[PDB]
């Protein structure tokens, strides 16, 4: 089940994480995750056992031994658990709480405590790690983005139009973007000047994309770089040109007749390895499968009772 | 017949209004404004102009929409904007011209009149003529009137009308007359022609019917010279009482200026230009003003102003402050004031009297500017406290009766001692200093206790601010002799019907530890006693049964004092309270109640020494005896197994076993369940079983529990009705109902366990948020006020309320409502749970969605709908929502500044005959509610789908939010008075308790509570920095109260989808 070359997890309401095979829309295991919902699904960059973020815990189950139940929980943090992130060395987790902390927690050793703690004032809705390892960042529901650096414990903090709450914030592998997108629906990139190693790591504003009219919840780069995914409240997932910054592909699932009152968000997404798909969470208690460049559905992950709101994807070897 | 046609109105509102909610076309706006302005609501219809505006740019032209807003002054500047940018175009040229006549700019009218008459357009002659004729009015220039007038058709009224002005002015009064009686009938057949669906017009006819009967007036002083003075009175009368805007008044007095130059009538015209100043036409005001000084405009700036005539002068010296021109403004009056006491000590050659007291009363009126101007520019320092208690001083001295002037001296007085004192806590935060302080305190102490008192006497009505503060000096000032003497003086001096006012706080203080202050405040009551008691005798009584040995010691001394000379009063209320006390909770009910918590504290606690404190006054209680057969049916069947379940606890206070204590709790579970089977049946109580003291009551000389005033003849308990509906509830209270001695009923609700003594001081609050809306001419004019309840509290436990007849619960209609129409009555929560199980772990944008998710999937029309549907009528209906939409936005507002939370749909109420809205429970006040760890509210009050879907649909622009600026307005206005009573009981020693629930030292927390308060009451509730003005703020609170982000985390018995 980590086993496959393909991992997909999809987490909810429904007090389940159930696992698919991409190619089949077939549900291999499914794991109980009972007493709360589930806020953010990563799996590992080492592949051995996925973590879900929920309410007052991150309990991490396992890929290898293809059964169980969590290996490790982490505890005592009141409210939710909103993002979570992986250092590439095995041994860093990083999160982001409504209790306004932003937490780097050490996988390889005891204690329900964590290794250090970076407070706010204001909720902390999404947290990422810049490729270098060296800096997390961090958007709160203030509207502030911070880069904390993990070296200098220095702090360094970057508002766009905001007094409004920044819902995610990615940014691409190669490190030469960093997105931020808010629940007005703008999509907010910079610049990335390339510091490091010694370090500046300077943000330079390029443009604000007016994404979407309603609430956007997440946004993410395709290994390539060369899109970027908004996706929304307004039942959309929005592929953009990083090139252009302009829209490339929609991704929608919005009735067909105004008299339908909607039926699902679009709570997440996911790029394969190969930036040729991406997977789609919805409120409407299904993943999708989807083609980036024709925008066409290639599966759907029927299974969840209650809706989903969560992906990871995995394609390493 | 009349009163038929508005009906077929409303009815047509109702359907019109109907198609609007399936679809909102620019058509239906335009046939919904005419409609709702037959039915003359005004401002209504000015909330379907926002909505038009704000979703329609569609009538175009930013300059037309403020034309249509009444805002000439917007639409004139918009029109020059869009004139010299675009051409000629004779329609922009019409618009900018009545901008102009309107603005009464007849300077720039006829300019525009004359320098544009290319005109090719002959409609662009017709209406021309109409407006140039009246701007040559006002010009004097009878040349260009003539020519104009010659060009208006005399078949309109208007080319009827200024013909019999330009013959009256020529003294053709033949010619005057039958004009009149020809601009009267076109007028009457044009009525008919535009038969409701017309402008301001309707409002407007009785601005020209107005002034027909005015110019037939004038005609009366041309020739017959005897009613010069009749006349005179009647313009003056009809002036101070009439309510017309700025433009309408202009009009009246042009009229008048065919006979009298302002230079004679002067009080006219000066009071004219005062109402130009206080609706902010200030360049107009000017311009009368200027007229009147006969000097210039003052183009020689640098140049004093003329002293010719006093009254003007001060007129035109304080438009220069509320103009731009304020230091200026302040310089000159100095000056004046210097000018002012010289022209009288000198000038003044006996013979002349009036005229020295007349400028004597303006000089302290200049004053009191002065002080308060020097204020304003420079604040509270040790540089102007002495200048403006000059000042005030000064303005006492002038003038010696005035509240404003006595009133301004002892806040000036009252603020210099909070400025020191705040000054030194400021010192103690970092012996010769505390000598100094209390040498300083003292000296602004005494004045203030002193000028509170003068102030007082002269309001007699109106004066619980005032009242309020005489008591913060006096409690605050744990008392030095001076402040003391300043004090009894004040008290023999000034009325006792004043203190009625303020008992609840006096009696807060019966205990005071103080020895100096005590003795006054029992004196003080004591005479209260005197003349009106009944006014004392509840809150006594209460008070002289209390746990705190000072309090009711106290209590029965004035008690006792009282019987010399009210004995069998004080007699007969002592008892209707004690037995009102057992009947509120009866020994079953204490037994439930108390066996709960002692089952708490053992075996969920291992805590018996805090559970025997929890059984030993409830045996106690019982060891006293039976007294109602009530009292014994339960000594029989209980009375033996707990008179043993102690004794078993004994054994082991003794033995210290535990096998001697489980034979206690053996026997307590068996009186538990049976007790707990009969408290469903607890549906009725009958007073010859429960208390029958209360039953033999008969005329006595008590009267009803809070319906005592004097005004009012005393309206006594004439009998007591035998039974008392149980509300079957989680405090079960009981519903008593009394008999008066005039006649009528007096219903109340009994309850038992909740200190109603908070719900008292905020009926207070409402009282005076009453007056001042009473007193506020616009809130008047709309009716504005807080329907309020008698709160007579009996114990700490205890108290009564009175009951609102016609009332029923939000969540009642709805319930109603729902089941009649076959909807399972939560199902907004059903929803939410089908979709997310876990809902109130869920992230706040999870959350959204789901609250969403449930509005989007069931009606919001119920409220709404249920309230159609009651009608017996449309225009009951129309009114009734009137009502509705007025009063729930008063206390939205009221609500706020008082941080009223908890206002789920059980604590709200409709009055089913006027649809007017009414709040109960107030037991959240201040922000608690937001402030709570377990589902803080973040709700500045319920504004909420189905209350907004049942006002008219353009709601919230509507009705609602003009009356919202309207009553916060007041508020703002009147700061000081709402903080005086707020002060008041944040500050009370015996009501603190409700803050240390944040657990769930006071003096700073207390400090926090009130600085909140003036926030709000400032504009200063948002951003620290900004000062708000009233519709900004109102905006952002309509906001707040609406956001799904905010009303999606409410916990969901407060129904946010109600
Ligand atoms: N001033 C009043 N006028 C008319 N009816 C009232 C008044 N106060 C309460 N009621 C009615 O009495 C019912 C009992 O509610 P409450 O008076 O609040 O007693 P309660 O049982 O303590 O309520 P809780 O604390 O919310 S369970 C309400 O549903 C109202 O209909
Ligand atoms: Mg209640
Ligand atoms: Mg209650």
């Amino acid at each position: 089940v980590g086993s496959d070359p393909v991992i997909l997890a999809t987490a909810g309401y429904d007090h389940t994480v159930r696992f698919w095979q991409a190619h089949s829309g077939i549900c291999t295991r499914t794991v109980q995750h009972q007493d709360s919902q589930v806020n953010a699904l990563e799996v590992t960059p080492d592949r051995s056992m996925i973590a879900a973020a929920g309410y007052q815990h991150i309990r991490m189950y396992d890929l290898n031994s293809n059964n169980p139940n969590p290996i490790i929980s982490y505890d005592g943090v009141n409210k939710n658990i909103a993002s979570v992130g992986f250092h590439e060395d095995g041994r860093w987790m990083y999160t982001g709480g409504e209790d306004c902390t932003a937490r780097i927690w050490d996988l390889r050793s005891r204690n329900l405590q964590c290794q250090r703690i970076f407070q706010v004032n204001a909720p902390i809705n999404c947290v990422c790690l810049h490729p270098n390892q060296a800096e997390l960042i961090v958007g709160d529901q203030s509207g502030a983005i911070h880069i904390w650096d993990l070296k200098t414990d220095h702090n360094e903090q970057l508002i766009p139009e905001p007094e409004v709450s920044i819902t995610s914030a990615h940014i691409d592998p190669d490190a030469s973007y960093m997105a931020a997108v808010n629940s007005t629906g703008n999509c907010y990139v910079w610049n990335l000047t390339g510091g490091i190693g010694d370090e500046v790591t300077q943000l330079i504003p390029k443009t604000k994309i007016p994404a979407h009219t309603r609430y956007a919840l997440q946004c993410r780069f395709s290994p390539d770089s060369t899109l970027l995914a908004t996706c929304s409240a307004d039942q959309t997932c929005k592929i953009w040109r990083t090139s252009n910054f302009s829209l490339m592909t929609e991704l929608s699932i919005k009735s067909g007749n105004p008299g339908e009152s909607s039926r699902g968000w679009m709570w997440g997404c996911a790029f394969s390895g190969d930036s040729q798909y991406i997977v789609t969470a919805s409120s409407d208690n299904l993943a999708r499968l989807w083609c980036v460049e024709t925008g066409e559905i290639k599966r759907e992950y029927g299974g969840h009772q209650k809706a989903v709101v969560c992906l990871a994807f995995n394609d390493s070897v | 017949e009349r009163a038929a046609k508005c009906r077929a109105y409303a009815k047509a509102l109702h359907y019109k209004e109907l198609e609007f909610q399936k679809g909102p076309t620019p058509a239906i706006l335009e046939s919904l404004i005419s409609i709702n302005n037959k039915l003359q609501q005004p401002e209504a219809a000015a909330g379907v102009l926002e909505y038009a505006m704000k979703h329609f740019g569609e009538l175009e032209i930013q300059a037309t929409w403020y034309e249509k807003l009444h805002e000439w002054e917007d639409a004139l500047v918009a029109y020059d904007k869009k004139m010299d940018t675009n051409k000629d175009d004779p329609e922009l040229m019409l618009g900018r011209m009545r901008c102009l006549e309107a603005l009464g700019e007849w300077g720039q009218l006829h300019q525009q009149c004359c320098e544009k008459w290319t005109l090719v357009n002959d409609e662009t002659q017709a209406k021309m003529a109409r407006m140039a004729a009246a701007a040559a009015w006002g010009l004097g220039q009878w040349d260009s009137m003539e020519e104009y007038t010659c060009m208006i058709p005399r078949d309109t009224h208007d080319g009827a009308f200024y013909r019999a002005v330009l013959a009256l002015h020529q003294d053709l009064f033949s010619l005057a007359q039958q004009c009149i009686d020809k601009a009267r009938d076109l007028l009457d057949a044009e009525l008919t022609a535009m038969a409701g669906e017309s402008y301001s017009r309707a409002y407007g006819a009785m601005v020209s019917c107005h002034m027909l009967s005015e110019l037939e007036e004038v005609i009366q002083y041309k020739l017959v010279p005897e009613r010069r003075e009749i006349i005179r009175q009647i313009w003056w009368e009809r002036l101070q009482g009439c309510q017309r805007i700025v433009e309408d008044w202009q009009k009246i007095l042009m009229v008048r200026s065919l006979v009298v130059s302002p230079h004679e009538d002067m009080r006219t015209w000066l009071k004219y230009a005062s109402l130009c100043g206080k609706s902010g036409r200030l360049a107009l005001a000017h311009k009368t003003l200027v007229l009147l000084l006969g000097v210039d405009p003052s183009r020689q700036l640098d140049h004093p102003l003329p002293t010719v005539h006093p009254q003007v002068t001060y007129a035109y010296m304080k438009n220069m402050w509320k103009s731009a021109r304020k230091i200026d403004a302040f310089q000159h009056m100095q000056h004046f004031v210097q000018t002012m006491q010289q022209q009288a000590q000198h000038a003044i050659a006996t013979e002349d009297q009036q005229h020295k007291q007349e400028l004597h009363k303006l000089m302290a009126r200049c004053f009191l500017k002065l002080g308060e101007w020097q204020l304003n520019l420079q604040g509270i320092n040790e540089s102007t406290i002495p200048k403006v208690l000059q000042y005030y001083s000064a303005a006492t001295e002038h003038d010696r009766s005035w509240y404003k002037a006595w009133h301004a001296w002892a806040v000036m007085n009252f603020e210099a001692v909070l400025h020191y004192k705040h000054q030194n806590q400021a010192r103690d935060e970092k012996k010769k200093v505390t000598e100094d302080l209390s040498k300083t305190l003292l000296m602004y102490t005494v004045p203030a206790v002193q000028g509170f008192f003068r102030s007082i006497s002269l309001s007699r009505g109106n004066n619980l601010q005032d009242t309020l503060r005489v008591l913060t000096l006096w409690f605050d000032y744990g008392h030095w002799p001076d402040v003391n003497e300043a004090l009894v003086e004040g008290v023999k001096a000034i009325q006792i019907d004043t203190w009625l006012q303020v008992i609840p706080q006096l009696i807060a203080r019966i205990d005071t530890p103080r020895p100096l202050v005590g003795r006054l405040i029992h004196q003080l009551l004591t005479d209260i006693g005197r003349y009106h008691p009944q006014a004392l005798i509840y809150p006594l009584t209460v008070a002289s049964k209390s746990t705190t040995t000072a309090r009711h010691n106290a209590a029965n001394k004035i008690l006792k004092n009282m019987c010399e000379h009210s004995n069998t009063l004080v007699q007969q209320a002592m008892m209707v309270s004690e037995e009102l006390i057992r009947v509120a909770i009866l020994w079953h009910e204490m037994w439930h109640e108390g066996l709960e918590e002692a089952s708490r504290l053992y075996f969920g606690e291992r805590n018996v020494k805090g559970m025997f404190e929890v059984l030993e006054p409830l045996h106690a209680m019982m060891e006293r005896g039976p007294q109602t057969l009530k009292e014994t049916s339960f000594n029989q069947a209980y009375g033996r197994d707990l008179m043993e379940a102690q004794e078993w606890c004994r054994k082991y206070m003794k033995s210290g076993n535990v096998k001697d204590l489980t034979q206690a709790w053996d026997l307590y579970y068996h009186v538990f369940r049976r007790i707990s089977k009969q408290l469903p049946q607890l549906t009725s109580l009958e007073l010859q079983y429960v208390s029958p003291k209360l039953l033999m009551c008969r005329d006595l000389e008590l009267a009803v529990p809070g319906t005592y005033d004097p005004n009012q003849p005393i309206i006594r308990i004439q009998s007591i009705a035998p039974s008392l509906q149980v509300i079957t509830s989680k405090q079960r209270p009981r519903k008593l109902t009394l008999m008066g001695s005039n006649g009528h009923e007096f219903v109340f609700l009994l309850k038992g366990h909740e200190d109603l003594r908070q719900d008292e001081r905020v009926m207070q609050l409402f009282g005076l948020v009453n007056t001042l809306l009473a007193n506020d001419p616009t809130s008047l004019r709309k009716n504005l006020s807080i329907q309020r309840y008698a709160v007579i509290p009996l114990s700490t436990n205890s108290g009564l309320i009175g009951w609102v007849p016609h009332c029923d619960t939000l969540h009642a209609l709805i319930r109603d409502y729902r089941e009649k129409k076959k909807i399972l009555l939560n199902i907004e929560h059903r929803i939410m749970l089908r979709m997310a199980p876990d809902y109130d772990h869920l992230t706040l944008m999870q959350k959204v969605e789901v609250f969403e998710h449930a509005v989007n999937n069931t009606a919001g029309d119920d409220l709404a709908k249920l309230l159609w549907l009651k009608s017996p009528s449309s225009e009951v209906w129309f009114d009734r929502r009137t009502n509705y939409t007025r009063s729930l936005a008063v206390m939205s507002m009221v609500g706020y500044i008082l941080g009223l939370g908890d206002r789920h749909p059980s604590n709200l109420m409709l009055d089913r005959l006027s649809g007017k809205i009414l709040h109960i429970d107030f037991g959240d006040c201040f922000e608690v509610a937001m402030t709570r760890e377990k589902f803080p509210e973040k709700i500045p009050f319920r504004l909420t789908r189905m209350l907004t879907n049942a006002m008219e649909v353009t709601g919230l622009d509507g009705n609602y939010r003009i009356t919202c600026h309207t009553v916060m307005e007041v508020l703002r206005e009147h700061k000081d008075s709402v903080m005086a009573v707020l002060e008041a009981f944040v500050y009370d020693p015996l009501l603190n308790w409700r803050l240390m629930d944040t657990n769930t030292a006071l003096n700073k927390k207390a400090i926090q509570i009130i600085n909140r308060v003036r926030d709000k009451l400032t504009g200063r509730d948002f951003s620290h920095d900004d000062t708000l003005d009233v519709p900004t703020q109102v905006e952002l609170l309509i906001k707040q109260a609406t956001s799904h982000e905010n009303l999606c985390q409410c916990y969901i018995g407060w129904c946010p989808f109600w």
